[PDB]
């Protein structure tokens, strides 16, 4: 192969590599403030769901 | 044990597992508990001699007082959250209990004691069942309970079954202690993880489970139990022996071999949280295990021990044993390095 | 559950049972159905990382409601003093206590 | 004095606990949990569960008489071993009392006590609930519902049942 | 979704190639085992049962398709979470001023 | 001279091989009676509480 | 453990010596206490006496390690004007060393013990020094 | 259908197939006694399977094309050369003795298969019952080791436990006067140096061991060399039994399928007639051992289990 | 918490500790066993009682019912221990050392 077609090549694999780069340390981010913050898809424990709540009238007033 | 009795029993072992696994309610993970060792203890005593006899009683004593204290700690979580859902737990106390009781359960150090003696007590089916199936139920409920667990008291746990499994099996010349301790040691790994990427504790626990129902199937299939009667296995089948040897050092974490993956994903969750001191520890402490899987692999594969004349007899007559998946088992614990990618399906 | 194959398939096996603001036979309503409600409602959809933080009123409150610890301390602070002060000819109760 | 009845019980359920805890013979150890069972039913009566607090104790009547039973068969040595006989048993039984005795002492001398936990000591009766008219029991009510609402309890218990039988006769048969 | 190996919004993304190198990677491992499988039962191992050799193979790459369609979708969901998280908090993610080199300044340490 | 006798009876390969042959024979060096590992269980929880504090 | 390992880490290192060393002696003597619990639940005395006669040994063997720890690691740096230097433990990780091989009447632990345990208590001063987590917190 | 738990479960049971016609039979006696032809005889007026006495060959019969294989392929073990020198120190009496142990237990599980699988009785000569009069007789003689005894008791103990005794045990009783008589009549050379002494404790082992032990669960029959002439005296007296002793009795469905799981493997029969318990009589080494098996798997129709050696005209390979 | 729950966790842990300190007798454990049990049982019934929590009312037989379980098991195993060593004696149970 001539240089320019290895140059190139080699331009093609950096961008990849650096992109690749980049978006591991973002994640490494977003893990960080979501496990944090709880305020994310991720780490988001089950509360109790509210579906399963009786809102008839009961058998006393005050409940 | 008629067949039909054995197929219902063994279902039922099943179902409790399953019951534990798919139930939002402790009352109900407890019963599954319960289910599953009335069901299995049959199995220990299926034939019926002294020893097994004792591997029974030592089993159910362990296992009943875990229950007691699992159930203690649903009760401590009632009264101090009204509600039953099985998730985190609102009282440290309740967690306590609840994690030693799976611990037991598990057969973590210091609660391992009775893994090596009911293994080497119960037949090789039944402690394929013990060191696999049973494994199950009790990792569902930490994966669940994972956010309230003390986190000194989990990993106290794993270095110490690490360090405990790995010593055990230095001094093992039985094939079923042998795999006992290699369990206590396997579990701290599973563990160890559990508090930063449960995740990475199903992998673990697959390819655990991936390699030692493999490496039971090949001694079921030869019936051997200590390392004497393994060191015959060249002079009946040379392929058992070549596929113990890929089997064993993919145990014991050799690289490009499947057993590598869980120990390599488990030492980059660590690290991501700045643990580098324990998975460092972890990791040559493992090399323990290492050690006497190299044992096995040297009476078995790479030298020829004696045989004796009546060994001549075996030649004429070929394997009847079922050894039910042994191909597949054994391709998926030597050569799936290359698909380690696909553990996102976990998640 | 790890497996919610409860979801999945629409069955019912035992959430029936988790929570005491959950229907009940004849409608008889729990002691503390009100601070359970609050609290499942305060934390509902937003996980347990938020809700240990953002419901801490709700859940505090629905403590309080379960074991009466405050209560019960408020009343040994109110009968001890009466002892004080019964036993030092302070104060007298009336007839109706 | 009788506001306190719940906890007299519970200090005569603990007692029968270090009965059977110090381990005697097993004759003794049955009567120490007959004991226990029966103020325990008596504690769960007090607190509106008649049904339940019977049921423990025919429960448990049933399986110390089956207990008894193999006692006589599998447990027994010429000279059964009573609370006084035994050294590590009086050790035990003595222990256990004197810590019973000292947690009373304390949280009736102060009407709160902390052993490991706080503990209020007003009584049990301030904790009970004010108002009540319903014409039924709160307890029978919930559970009769187990054959309505309980419907995968009942799966899970029935065949558990049956499964106990087969596996008890597998373990037998030797 | 919960509790389904392919959830419905997985069917946006492209398929895996039925030609993809993971997936004839898996295909081979399919073969291997039936090698084995020849191997122990102590059959000519490349001519034996090729009937079952075949169906080795292809029970692999039946299930190796379906793995590799969860394992894509699950990597493109942690993708989707990351970037619009990313977009929900601007003020956790700033664009960094970028200096070049002249005029940076880096420590010079020489290798005598 | 003595600092190299620790630099090497420490690291020798005997000193580590022999070393995990003590460690593995107090593990297993059991007498397989109920009582003693029962017994063990409760010093385990014990020094758990009151040592450290994993209930806490 | 936790207020106990607190204290220690609250006096200034290099001073106080009387209180460090008070401070190691404790955690030596909880440690031999342990061991000792495990020794006898696991491997039981055959007569009471020999039950606290291997609690003896065990915890005055700990104890002594812990003490000695505590006072060659704070006397070398109040000598040395050192306070915050790995090597002071260093040292005071080698004279425990000895110390259990003098307790146990053989050159090769001694030799040995004062190799592991003193690389060990210079990990640790590293350790909080730069701040190295052994159980870390989840984070990411 | 390959027999087990299914099968079983669809109605393939022990007790559907037997009669008072399957019955478990084995002549016994002295060297010379008129076992084999006395066997054939109730064979033959019963219409039970008749299995000539276990030897050397007797697994090669069972496997391959049913013909002898090269004595390599099993030790060397001679019986001409234990008759000649019982001394040796190559540890061939002892050897002997311990493969003929193994072939008279693969046929004891090959017989017991039979029976349970077709219901047909079968008869005997000798078994791993009896087999240890020889034993004894040997190390009497002082022509194996005390070790070698105490191997062969390990190797029984945890084999002879695992089946159920003959139903009926004959047992032609011939003065061993007579037997050295008979011996020379017959011509065989090397078997004309047994002594006295040596089939006077074979007479040993069985009156006083092997018969009191065969009576307490077995029906015992004994003859003298008069009667023994004729068979038919012998199935009278057979067919005319009680049958109201032994663990044939306390047999059912369940225990027989366990049993038959057993017999039909016969690897699983043969598992512990090689413990590592290393006597030199029984020890081979690697170089020896690799060097054998290899030759072995080199003989026709040998190197793939049956029905796939194309050397031999298995046909069909491709899809099997 | 309430001065019930205090000789109620006594009780368990004595009992706890019962199971965890044997003596010879196996039997003697089993009873243990069962003394955890009735705690668990009784503690349950009065929070669950006093919680007014109706559709729990059956937890506490539902646990009588796998306590029973438990024992049948316990005793099973009692009965093929004593058949083989002709006593309960836990000291026995120790081959596999
Ligand atoms: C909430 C509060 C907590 C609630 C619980 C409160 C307690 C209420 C009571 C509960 C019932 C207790 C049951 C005790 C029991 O069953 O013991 C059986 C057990 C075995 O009985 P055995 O079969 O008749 O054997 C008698 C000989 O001991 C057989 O031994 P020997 O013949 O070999 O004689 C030599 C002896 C000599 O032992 C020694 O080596 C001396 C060691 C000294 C260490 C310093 O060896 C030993 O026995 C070693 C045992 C040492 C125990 C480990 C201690 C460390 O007996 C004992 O071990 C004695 C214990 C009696 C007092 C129990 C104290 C209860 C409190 C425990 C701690 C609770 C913390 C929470
Ligand atoms: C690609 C990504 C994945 C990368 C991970 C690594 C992939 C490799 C994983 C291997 C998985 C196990 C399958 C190995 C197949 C071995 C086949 C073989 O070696 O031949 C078997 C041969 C049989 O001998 P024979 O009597 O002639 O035939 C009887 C069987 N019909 O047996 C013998 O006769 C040999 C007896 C002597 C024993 C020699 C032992 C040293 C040589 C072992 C080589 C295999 C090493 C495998 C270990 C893993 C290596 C990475
Ligand atoms: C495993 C092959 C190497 C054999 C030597 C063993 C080395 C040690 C293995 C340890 C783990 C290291 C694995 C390194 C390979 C994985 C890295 C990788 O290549 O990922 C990308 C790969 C697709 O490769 P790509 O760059 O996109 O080029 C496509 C050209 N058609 O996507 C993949 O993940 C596919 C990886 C599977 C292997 C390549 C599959 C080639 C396709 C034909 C199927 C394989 C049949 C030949 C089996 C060879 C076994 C030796
Ligand atoms: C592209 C392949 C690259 C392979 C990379 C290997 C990576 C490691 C994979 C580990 C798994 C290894 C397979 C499992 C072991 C099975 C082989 C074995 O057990 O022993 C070797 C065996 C020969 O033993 P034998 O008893 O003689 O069997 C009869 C075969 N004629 O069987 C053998 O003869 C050797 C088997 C291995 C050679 C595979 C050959 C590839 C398939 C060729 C297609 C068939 C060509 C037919 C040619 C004849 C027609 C012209
Ligand atoms: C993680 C990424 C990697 C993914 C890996 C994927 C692993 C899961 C894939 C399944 C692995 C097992 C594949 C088994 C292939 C061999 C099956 C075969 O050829 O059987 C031949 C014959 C029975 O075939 P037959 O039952 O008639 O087929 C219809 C099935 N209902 O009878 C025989 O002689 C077969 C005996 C050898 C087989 C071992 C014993 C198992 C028995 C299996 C029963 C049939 C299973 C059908 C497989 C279908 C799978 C889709
Ligand atoms: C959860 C938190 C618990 C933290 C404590 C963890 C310790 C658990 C260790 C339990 C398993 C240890 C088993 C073992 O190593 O053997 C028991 C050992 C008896 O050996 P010993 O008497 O000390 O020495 C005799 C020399 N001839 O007895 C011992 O000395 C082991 C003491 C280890 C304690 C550290
Ligand atoms: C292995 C033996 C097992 C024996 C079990 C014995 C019974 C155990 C009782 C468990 C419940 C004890 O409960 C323990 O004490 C009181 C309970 O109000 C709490 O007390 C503390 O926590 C709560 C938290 O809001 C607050 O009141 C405050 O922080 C503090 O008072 C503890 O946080 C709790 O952990
Ligand atoms: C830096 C970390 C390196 C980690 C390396 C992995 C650790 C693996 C530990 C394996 C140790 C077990 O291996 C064991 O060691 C002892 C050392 O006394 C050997 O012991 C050998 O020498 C001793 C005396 O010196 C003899 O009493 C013994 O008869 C002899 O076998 C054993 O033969 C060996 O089986
Ligand atoms: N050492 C030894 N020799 C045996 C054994 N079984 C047979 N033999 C020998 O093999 C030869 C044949 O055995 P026999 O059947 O008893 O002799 P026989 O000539 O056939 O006399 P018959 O009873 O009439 O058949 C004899 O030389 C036996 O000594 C054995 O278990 N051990
Ligand atoms: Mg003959």
């Amino acid at each position: 192969d001539g240089p320019e077609k290895n140059y190139e090549r080699t331009m093609a694999i950096l961008q990849i590599e650096a992109e690749k780069a980049e978006l591991r340390l973002k994640e490494l981010e977003v893990r960080r403030l979501m496990r944090a913050r709880g305020d994310g898809p991720w780490f988001h424990y089950p509360t109790i769901d509210k579906e399963l709540i009786d809102h008839s009238p009961k058998a006393t007033p005050d409940n | 044990m008629n067949p039909i009795i054995f197929i219902i029993i063994l279902l039922t072992i099943m179902l409790g597992t399953i019951i534990v696994m798919i139930s939002s309610h402790w009352l109900l993970v407890w019963i599954g508990f319960e289910m599953n060792m009335l069901a299995i203890i049959p199995i220990m005593m299926k034939n019926h001699n002294p020893r097994a006899t004792e591997a029974s009683t030592k089993y159910f004593l362990t296992q009943s007082t875990a229950s007691m204290l699992l159930m203690m700690a649903v009760i401590i979580n009632l009264m101090f959250s009204g509600q039953w859902t099985v998730m985190k737990l609102f009282n440290p106390m309740a967690s306590m209990l609840m994690t030693m009781a799976l611990a037991m359960k598990l057969g973590m150090a210091p609660f391992h004691f009775w893994v090596p003696e009911v293994t080497q007590g119960i037949p090789l089916s039944s402690g394929l069942i013990l060191l696999t199936w049973q494994k199950l139920a009790p990792m569902s409920v930490l994966y669940q309970i994972f956010p309230s667990i003390n986190l000194n008291l989990i990993l106290t746990l794993s270095v110490l079954s690490i360090l405990i499994g790995g010593w055990g099996g230095l001094n093992q010349t039985q094939l079923r202690k042998i795999m006992a301790y290699s369990s206590i040691a396997h579990m701290g790994w599973m563990t160890a993880v559990l508090p930063y990427n449960p995740t990475m504790t199903l992998l673990n626990l697959i390819i655990y489970i991936i390699m030692t129902s493999t490496m039971f199937t090949m001694f079921m299939a030869n019936s051997t139990t200590t390392t004497l009667s393994l060191s015959h296995t060249w002079n009946k089948t040379p392929i058992m022996t070549v596929l113990i040897l890929a089997t064993l050092l993919s145990m014991g974490g050799l690289p490009p071999l499947s057993g590598f993956m869980p120990k390599w994903m488990i030492i980059q969750e660590m690290t991501k949280n700045n643990s580098i001191i324990l998975p460092t520890f972890m990791a040559i402490t493992a090399l323990l295990n290492l050690y006497f899987y190299m044992r096995l692999t040297y009476s078995t594969t790479l030298t020829m021990f004696p045989s004796t004349n009546n060994m001549k007899m075996k030649w004429q007559f070929p394997l009847m044993k079922k050894m039910t998946f042994l191909p597949t088992m054994v391709v998926l614990s030597t050569m799936m390095l290359p698909l380690t990618p696909m553990l996102s399906v976990l998640e | 559950p790890f497996f919610d194959v409860q979801k999945r398939l629409g069955v019912d096996l035992d959430r029936w049972m988790t929570i005491q603001s959950a229907e009940q036979p004849h409608k008889i309503p729990s002691r503390c159905h009100a601070f359970e409600k609050e609290w499942i409602e305060c934390a509902h959809g937003i996980g347990s990382i938020r809700a240990e933080k953002e419901c801490k009123i709700e859940f505090e409150d629905f403590r309080e409601c379960l074991l009466r610890q405050k209560t019960m301390k408020r009343l040994h602070a109110i009968r001890r003093q009466r002892e004080k002060l019964i036993k030092e000819g302070k104060y007298t109760p009336p007839p109706h206590h | 004095m009788m506001l306190y009845i719940v906890f007299i019980l519970s200090v005569i359920f603990v007692m029968g606990f270090v009965g059977f805890s110090s381990k005697p013979s097993p004759i003794y150890g049955g009567l120490g949990l007959i004991v226990s069972g029966g103020v325990g039913c008596g504690i769960v009566l007090n607190f509106g569960g008649s049904f339940l607090g019977l049921m423990v104790f025919l429960i448990y009547l049933g399986g110390m008489m089956v207990v008894f039973g193999y006692t006589t068969a599998m447990a027994t040595e010429q000279y059964p071993e009573i609370w006084l006989s035994n050294k590590a048993v009086l050790g035990a039984f003595v222990t256990g009392l004197l810590m019973e005795f000292f947690m009373v002492y304390y949280v009736l001398k102060d009407k709160e006590v902390e052993v490991v936990f706080e503990f209020n000591g007003l009584g049990d009766w301030v904790i009970y609930d004010t108002g009540d008219s319903g014409f039924f029991s709160e307890e029978a009510m919930g559970i009769a519902a187990l054959y309505s609402y309980g419907t995968w309890l009942v799966i899970v218990t029935g065949w558990s049942l049956l499964i106990g039988v087969v596996v008890i006769m597998e373990i037998t048969r030797g | 979704a919960t509790f389904q190996f392919l959830p419905d919004e997985a069917r946006s993304l492209p398929p895996p190639k039925l030609t993809d190198p993971r997936l004839a990677f898996v295909g081979f491992l399919g073969y291997c085992s039936g090698l084995i499988d020849n191997a122990i039962r102590r059959r000519p191992v490349l001519l034996a049962g090729l009937h079952r050799q075949l169906l080795y193979i292809t029970s692999f790459v039946f299930v190796g398709y379906y793995l590799l369609k969860r394992q894509d979708y699950m990597y493109a969901v942690r993708d989707h979470d990351m970037f619009s998280y990313i977009k929900s908090h601007p003020e956790d993610f700033p664009e960094k001023d970028k200096k070049t080199y002249g005029e940076v300044f880096e420590e010079f340490h020489p290798v005598r | 001279s003595l600092l190299d006798l620790i630099w090497l009876e420490a690291i020798l390969p005997k000193t580590i091989s022999l070393a995990q042959m003590k460690a593995s024979t107090l593990v297993t060096n059991q007498k397989g009676l109920i009582k003693l590992y029962f017994l063990s269980f409760l010093i385990t929880i014990l020094i758990s509480m009151i040592l450290f504090n994993f209930h806490e | 453990a936790k207020t106990v390992l607190r204290q220690y880490w609250d006096i200034p290192e290099g001073t106080e010596c009387h209180r460090k060393t008070y401070a190691t002696t404790s955690i030596g003597g909880a440690a031999g206490l342990v061991v000792s619990a495990y020794s006898v639940a696991l491997k039981t005395p055959t007569s009471f006496l020999e039950g606290v006669a291997r609690t003896g040994r065990y915890t005055f063997t700990a104890a002594a390690i812990g003490a000695i720890f505590g006072l060659t690691s704070c006397i070398s740096a109040q000598v040395r004007e050192k306070p915050d230097d790995p090597l002071n433990y260093l040292i005071g990780g080698c004279a425990g060393g000895l110390i259990l091989g003098a307790r146990t009447r053989s050159y090769g632990i001694g030799a040995a013990a004062c190799a592991y345990m003193g690389l060990t208590a210079a990990l640790v001063k590293m350790g909080q020094l730069e701040g190295w987590q052994v159980f870390a917190e989840p984070k990411v | 259908l390959q027999y087990g738990p299914l099968a079983y479960i669809l109605g393939e049971k022990a007790t559907k197939k037997m009669t008072e016609k399957s019955k478990l039979i084995t002549v016994d006696g002295n060297i010379c006694s008129g076992k084999s032809k006395l066997a054939k005889e109730i064979a033959e007026k019963l219409g039970l399977k008749h299995f000539p006495e276990a030897g050397i060959h007797y697994v090669d019969s069972t496997t391959g094309d049913g013909k002898p294989l090269p004595v390599q392929f099993s030790g060397n073990c001679s019986l001409e050369k234990f008759y000649d020198d019982p001394k040796s120190n190559d540890g061939n009496s002892y050897r002997l003795q311990a493969w003929l142990y193994a072939s008279r237990l693969l046929q004891y599980a090959d017989a017991l298969e039979h029976l349970l699988s077709t219901g047909q009785g079968v008869v005997l000569e000798r078994s791993i019952y009896s087999d240890f009069v020889f034993l004894e007789a040997m190390y009497r003689q002082g022509f194996i080791r005390k070790q070698c005894v105490d191997h062969y008791n390990q190797v029984k103990k945890v084999t002879i436990c695992e089946y159920l005794p003959p139903h009926v045990v004959v047992y032609v009783d011939v003065p061993v006067p007579e037997v050295q008589s008979r011996i020379q009549k017959k011509g065989n050379p090397h078997e004309m140096k047994i002594t006295s002494a040596y089939l006077q404790d074979i007479e040993n082992a069985y009156k006083g061991t092997f018969l009191p032990e065969m009576s307490e669960k077995c029906e015992v029959l004994q003859y003298s060399a008069w009667e023994a002439q004729d068979a038919e005296k012998v199935v009278e007296d057979i067919e005319y039994l009680k049958y109201d002793k032994g663990p044939w009795l306390d047999q059912n469905d369940r225990k027989l399928h366990k049993l038959r799981m057993l017999v039909q493997d016969k690897l699983e029969v043969l598992n512990y007639t090689s413990i590592p318990v290393f006597l030199p009589e029984v020890t081979v080494g690697a170089h020896q051992s690799d060097q054998v098996f290899q030759e072995f798997t080199e003989l026709p129709g040998r190197k793939y289990r049956a029905g796939y050696n194309e050397d031999v005209g298995d046909k069909w390979i491709w899809l099997k | 918490m309430s001065m019930v729950y205090m000789n109620i966790m006594m009780a368990f842990t004595v009992s706890l500790v019962g199971l965890l300190m044997y003596r010879s007798h196996l039997m003697s454990s089993l009873l243990c066993l069962e003394g955890m049990m009735l705690s668990l049982f009784v503690m349950a019934a009065l929070t669950i009682l006093n919680s007014h929590f109706t559709l729990a009312s059956m937890m506490p037989i539902i646990l009588l019912v796998f306590a029973a379980c438990e024992a049948a098991l316990g005793l099973s195993l009692l009965v093929m221990v004593s058949n083989t060593y002709g006593t309960d004696y836990v000291q026995n149970l120790n081959l596999l050392q």
